[PDB]
């Protein structure tokens, strides 16, 4: 749904890659491609960021291939995958691998929604695609084959003579996108680096175009049998014609309208909050609240985000610009449906729309009004938690938005009076993130420990594991359109119950709950990075166990670096896995560090740094005529 | 008899390539918005660009002013060379120490017909070099009695279109550490010139080694992370927009004084700001240190050639080290269009105030030490 909007409203910003393919010979052998040469798409990239999970998840379950018959055989799928991805794209200066860790629980609750249907659908109608979560045995054989072969390729591979490679695996909590953005404020952060840093990043999900726009770094790329760029700066040319508005009693700057755009997009839908009754993204939802942000800009005195926060006060114009159009929208909506369905229960298009609507989903009394704001001020409170998740970082790993349905736009009543307030919790250990999200069936994937918890009916927790549960299709067709109204969990009942047991664990599982670290590989080749990581930590000489890279010595990766305990360099590289299906290496000239972000303290800031030079205009002065008319 | 000079014309001393050895920061000091000095870096600034219409006229009656009635010879380069020397053990090997202006009029003479006045001292064979402030002053008054211009341009406003450009345009710490609000909010910022920078650099031309000390706006990143590497420095100008090629010549002109001012101190961008006749600040430019004289060149608007300059300075200098030899003030003057540069033995000991009793206190001590060493 978002791709056929996207691609329909803005088609300049896609271009398809130029993908140079291996020879092979007459006796079937491969000849690798050479990829110190230049790129064959033009222009050079300094970074690539690769969210990992767009990988794993399709080699598992593929829709063009037999399933693996073993875990091995599916890790040789996923460096040949990942092989093809670099050989494309060929990154100068970094190449960074993010797996997802703990997720923050306003998250879970999706992925539980999600993994309890894939239940039942089992249960109604080999690997469990539910091993693919932090901590199982499936993640730890990943974590260990990912090394082997960054080490392997910094043996083998003169392309990556020069690269540095940094590791983020399941050990370490966050989702990849959510990973990755961090990683890049921080380098934007740091006094010394490039403006022109030119970016990639490949993943499947359509929040990567979002998040492109919300780094504000201007020539970064989105990546994703052939394949397509996406680039920011030319969605940034269609925005700079289609938000503009004259005369307005403030200064005009563009980065504040992309912001603005950017929540206005996050507010019709997000995979955080259920989304509201007035809005779908099939109605162009964005224009409706686009044109309603155009008509309030001359008057709100200023522009509804600063640095990824909110201003609720200006947020009261724009829900009130939607609450004059609902009765309007619901009307249009049902003619246009009931008109298509004749050609090819809670009656939204008739009078009393709401207080049937209360009634059916919410189980209230319909008089209770000040409930309908309730729900309406917990929904704002979402909204305020959405954008600052993505422009600053994880606020709170334990909030989360209590119901299955939405408020209408009606029902938010004085924004301007509103507090918001976080608290960022405690992370969910490994454990707690797998009896959180899974249901019985799937137990296989967890120690024998916590096993009864799920099936026994003395258990003090059964009742977060129905073995049947309501799902509400809600006049949509399909049970992936439709809502399950599953409990939800009562989280300190969870924690109880495994702080109760835990000492009945296997010292393996003991250990495998602890969290984890990044790891930075470089090759022995790389002038002068590897002079100071083996002079600094390997040295007769030896130094203190942390190091701070110097940007003129590292090219311009900023951060600092830290000395690993019982590792040893130079050994043999030794594959990990029973068939010895990939090659072992005698000496390994690859070395190994643990790796520390520039830690954001600041907020971050939506503008462009000093010394940016803008690419020349993607679009013609006929191209920002037309989309200034329409 | 006088001493003279003679300035011959540019051809004279074309086609040679006199060997620069390329400028090193060694000490560094700061004036803050009272003039009070300190050693190091604490007024240095980061550039970050101004909103492209701004009015440069705006708060005009609220600047705060350096009174130039003030003399302050060469105190703070004096006092910033002799810490470093109190931190290495030794003297420094350059002979001759000033300030960057007079090293810019010199390289100058060449090409430009104005007139100029300095004072210079000699002791412990090294040399001291500064403009006469009675003359500066002189000429500031006869400047300021002429009637004005039929566009009604005060000269003080247009010293305020340079200040104020300034303000617009730097940032006090790295783009990472500012708040939005310290960003957005500086068109309301007061304009202070007391406040200042200063670099102290070791360079030198053919056979002689040179200390300068001058002023630097800011710097576009952190200074690297061990002396004598290049730094990213900037110097910030304005000048009236280019609305036709009878302007272009006037600008080729300047970029002869903005080359040598930017090179001697290692200075690698300029970038220049350009007003309209109100005062409306309408577009922004970058240019390289080591390609506006081929950029000059290539227009050919203007018939100037730095390696003019940089010859002309290192025969002068040595010149000076041939003339100059004992202590006492010396007078060397740049009569209007003069072909000769005039030099006379003014007071026969000492320094006038050239020279601080403190530097004199500190070098006395260094030549015991020496002695106490052998
Ligand atoms: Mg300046």
């Amino acid at each position: 749904a978002a791709f056929r909007w996207l691609s329909n409203k803005y088609p300049k910003i896609i271009s398809p890659v130029v993908e140079e393919r291996p020879i092979v010979m007459p006796d079937g052998t491969e000849i690798p491609v050479d990829a110190t040469r230049p790129n064959p798409n033009g222009e050079e990239f300094d970074n690539l960021y690769l969210d990992m999970n767009g990988i794993v998840h399709p080699c598992s379950h593929p829709e063009d291939k037999p399933a693996p018959k073993d875990e091995e055989e599916m890790m040789i799928e996923i460096f040949k995958y990942t092989d093809r991805i670099v050989k494309m794209v060929r990154p100068r200066k970094i190449l960074m691998i993010a797996v997802d860790g703990v997720a923050p629980r306003a998250k879970m609750n999706q992925q539980r929604s999600r993994r309890f249907r894939a239940a039942q659908e089992a249960k109604e109608k080999a690997f469990d695609s539910n091993s693919i979560t932090p901590g199982t045995p499936f993640m730890d054989i990943l974590a260990a084959s990912l090394r082997y072969w960054c080490a392997y390729k910094l043996n083998t591979d003169p392309a990556w003579a020069k690269l540095k490679v940094i590791i983020s695996d399941a050990t370490v909590p966050g989702e990849g996108e959510h990973k990755i953005m961090e990683f890049i404020r921080s380098q934007r952060s740091s006094p010394e680096h490039n403006p022109n840093t030119r970016h990639v990043i490949y993943g499947l999900d359509a929040d990567l175009i979002m998040l492109g726009l919300a780094t504000h770094e201007p020539h970064f790329r989105v990546l994703r049998k052939p394949f397509i760029w996406l680039h920011v700066s030319i969605l940034r040319e269609y925005l700079a014609a289609e938000l503009e508005v004259p005369n307005l009693p403030f200064r005009w700057d563009l980065e504040r309208a992309i912001d603005d755009w950017v929540f206005l997009c996050f507010f019709v839908g997000n995979d955080f909050l259920p989304h509201l009754p007035a809005l779908e993204i099939r109605e162009n939802g964005i224009d409706t609240l686009t044109a309603i942000w155009k008509d309030n800009l001359p008057i709100m005195g200023g522009y509804l985000t600063k640095d990824g926060h909110v201003d609720l006060e200006r947020a009261q114009y724009i829900l009130n610009g939607l609450a004059k159009q609902e009765d309007a929208i619901f009307r249009r909506r049902r003619e246009v449906e009931e008109r298509r369905e004749a050609n090819a229960t809670v009656r939204l298009w008739e009078e009393g729309y709401a207080d049937r609507y209360y009634e059916q989903k919410f189980k209230v009394d319909p008089k209770d009004i000040e409930f309908r704001h309730k729900v309406g001020r917990a929904y704002a409170e979402g909204l305020a938690w959405v954008l600052q998740y993505y422009y600053q970082g994880c606020p709170s790993w334990e909030w989360f938005y209590p119901y299955h349905y939405a408020p209408f736009a009606a029902d938010f009543v004085d924004l301007a009076k509103m507090e918001i307030k976080f608290e960022k919790g405690r992370i969910s250990r490994p454990f707690e993130q797998l009896m959180s999200v899974l249901p019985a069936a799937s137990r296989h994937a967890i120690p024998e420990v916590y096993h009864d918890l799920m099936t026994d009916p003395n258990s003090p927790i059964i009742d977060f594991y129905p073995e049947e549960f309501e799902i509400d299709l809600n006049g949509k067709k399909m049970a992936w359109q439709g809502v399950a109204l599953l409990p939800f969990i009562e989280m300190p009942r969870l924690l109880a119950a495994m702080k109760e047991r835990e000492h009945l664990l296997s010292e393996e599982d003991r250990a495998r709950n602890e969290p984890g670290f990044d790891v930075l590989l470089i090759s022995d080749a790389h002038p002068g990075l590897y002079e100071d990581i083996t002079s600094h930590f390997y040295s007769k000489k030896q130094g203190a166990p942390k190091f701070k890279l110097n940007p003129r010595r590292s090219d311009g990766l900023a951060g600092k670096v830290e000395k690993i305990e019982g590792y040893v360099p130079h050994g043999s590289l030794v594959y990990p896995l029973a068939r010895n299906s990939m090659p072992d290496v005698d000496y390994d000239r690859s070395i190994t560090v643990r790796y520390i972000m520039p830690s954001s303290a600041h907020q971050h800031k939506s503008m462009l740094l000093r010394g940016v030079k803008l690419p020349p205009p993607a679009l013609s002065r006929s191209d920002i005529e037309i989309i200034r008319s329409k | 008899m006088p001493i003279e000079f003679t300035i011959q014309p540019p051809d004279h001393y074309a086609g040679v390539n006199e060997p620069v050895k390329r400028p090193r920061e060694f000490t560094c000091f700061s004036y803050d918005r009272e003039r009070r000095f300190h050693l190091g870096d604490r007024s240095l600034k980061w550039f970050y660009p101004a909103y492209i219409p701004s009015d440069l006229s705006r708060g005009y009656q609220n600047w705060q002013r350096h009174d130039d009635s003030i003399d302050e010879h060469l105190d703070g380069l004096l006092a910033a060379i002799a810490d470093y020397e109190k931190q290495t053990g030794k003297p420094i090997d350059a002979h001759v120490t000033t300030w960057r202006g007079m090293m810019t009029k010199i390289m100058a003479t060449p090409y430009d017909q104005e007139e100029w006045e300095m004072n210079a001292t000699f002791y412990r064979g090294c040399i001291f070099i500064e403009e006469n402030h009675a003359f500066a002053r002189r000429k500031k008054m006869m400047e300021s009695s002429r009637p004005a211009r039929s566009d009604g341009i005060s000269p003080n406003l247009m010293q305020y279109w340079g200040y104020k450009f300034e303000t617009l345009s730097t940032i006090p710490r790295p783009w990472g550490e500012v708040s939005r609000d310290e960003i957005e909010s500086r068109d309301d910022e007061i304009v202070n010139n007391m406040e200042q920078y200063c670099s102290v650099v070791r360079t030198g031309f053919g056979n002689t080694i040179v200390c300068l000390g001058g002023e630097v706006d800011a710097i576009w990143d952190a200074k690297p992370e061990t002396p004598g590497e290049p730094i990213n420095w900037v110097e910030l100008k304005t000048s009236r927009m280019i609305t036709n090629t009878g302007i272009q010549t006037a600008f080729d002109q300047k970029l002869l004084k903005y080359w040598i001012q930017s090179f001697l101190l290692g200075v690698p961008r300029i970038i220049v700001g350009f007003r309209d006749q109100d005062g409306i600040l309408r577009s922004m430019e970058e240019y390289e240190t080591l390609n506006i004289p081929y950029e000059v060149r290539r227009r050919g608007l203007a018939k100037w050639d730095g390696n003019v300059c940089i010859r002309f300075a290192a025969l002068f200098l040595q010149w000076l080290r041939l003339n100059i030899t004992e202590e006492g003030v010396w007078r060397i003057r740049r009569p209007f269009r003069g072909s000769r540069i005039e030099l006379t033995k003014i007071e026969q000991v000492g320094h006038g105030a050239i020279i601080t009793e403190e530097f004199m206190n500190w070098r006395i001590k260094l030549d015991l030490q020496k002695a106490k060493q052998q």
